[PDB]
């Protein structure tokens, strides 16, 4: 057993979403291994906050239209399921927003509470033509993983909800793309040593060296079943 | 355009085009959500913005 | 209200389903290529 120990040596930021991370030192064959797990727990099971359900005043039902707006309320649930939300302290909140005016309606209209940080400022939602229209709607932003739609969550939700409330479908994982490329490690003593370098593209919302550790503490996780037991 | 829109498209009209009488402003009627005959909605959605 | 005579209650209610994709539907390109989507893979495969 003459084996050696990998660390997070440089983590770079090419921009607030996409990011690389080095691995260093993996073993000889190490490489492709432990890419193509992180790959394959870093998208199927990272948790995202998104959006769930969708409250517009003076609206029943999701394929009717509105006073004052372009994109009719199909559009609006579209642009609100692909929003970007990272709270902190909470595991669901209730955001808010009002807005009255010629002009587009950006993401960073909504009235943020401390514990919430919308990372997008200029996604747009609507736009708003009328200047006697408004606009008033109370998103509800859950978190989980994996996918969940709309279908199996019209009986799975437990907390009796009132009538009126727009279901959205629920797109939880914040990660979208992932890389790993397995280089020649550049060691002053070894030759048969590899870095492992993924390339990630977050939401914006997480964090890498987060998503990564918690990609790790999931995969030792599932490993001890082999461990402990047999 | 003056983009109501909500309810209808409406078209001001340049003037080459515009008859003498009857000053007259074009409101197109968008045909929201409805059945077709292979029970698929047909649906129209107002490609222009205001001003435009 | 306008209707014609003889039928008394006439209440018409439309529904709208909104159907995804699944196992089992057909797509097709342009040229005959004919297909039912067979399995709805995750991402990750």
């Amino acid at each position: 057993t003459e084996f050696l120990k990998p660390r997070l040596v440089d983590i770079e930021q090419v921009s607030s979403t996409h990011a690389k991370v080095t691995l260093e030192p993996l073993e000889r064959g190490f490489g492709h291994t432990l890419g193509n797990a992180l790959r394959r727990i870093l998208l199927s099971s990272m948790p995202g906050c998104a959006v769930t359900e969708v409250e517009i005043d003076g609206v029943l039902h999701e394929y009717s239209t509105k006073e004052g707006v372009q994109e009719d309320i199909l559009e609006i649930l579209l642009n609100l399921k692909g929003l970007a939300v990272r709270v902190q302290g909470k595991d669901e909140v209730i955001l808010t927003l009002n807005k009255s005016g010629i002009g587009p309606v950006t993401a960073a209209d909504i009235t943020h509470d401390g514990d919430v940080e919308i990372v997008k400022p200029q996604h747009v939602i609507c736009h708003l033509t009328d200047e006697n229209a408004s606009i008033s709607m109370r998103i509800k932003v859950q978190r989980g993983r994996g996918y969940v739609p709309a279908s199996t969550r019209i009986h799975s939700e437990e907390d009796e909800r009132p009538i009126g409330r727009l279901l959205v479908d629920a797109c939880y994982s914040p990660v979208e793309r992932i890389a790993y490329n397995v280089e020649a490690a550049r060691v002053e003593q070894r030759t048969d040593l590899d870095k492992l370098v993924i390339e990630m593209e977050t939401n914006g919302t997480i964090d890498p060296e987060e998503a990564i550790r918690r990609a790790a503490t999931i995969l030792a996780e599932q490993l001890e079943a082999f461990v402990d037991l047999r | 355009v003056q983009y109501v829109d909500a309810s209808r498209i409406v078209i001001k009209v340049n003037e080459d085009e515009m008859y003498p009488g009857e000053a007259g402003i074009d409101i197109y009627n968008l045909t929201k959500y409805t059945r077709s005959n292979q029970n698929t909605c047909i649906n129209q959605m107002p490609c222009v913005s205001l001003g435009e | 209200d306008d209707l014609a005579p003889g039928v008394l209650k006439i209440v018409k209610v439309y529904l709208a389903v909104k159907r995804r994709i699944q196992p089992g539907d057909k797509m097709a390109g342009r040229h005959g290529n004919k297909g039912v989507i067979s399995k709805i893979n995750p991402i990750e495969d």
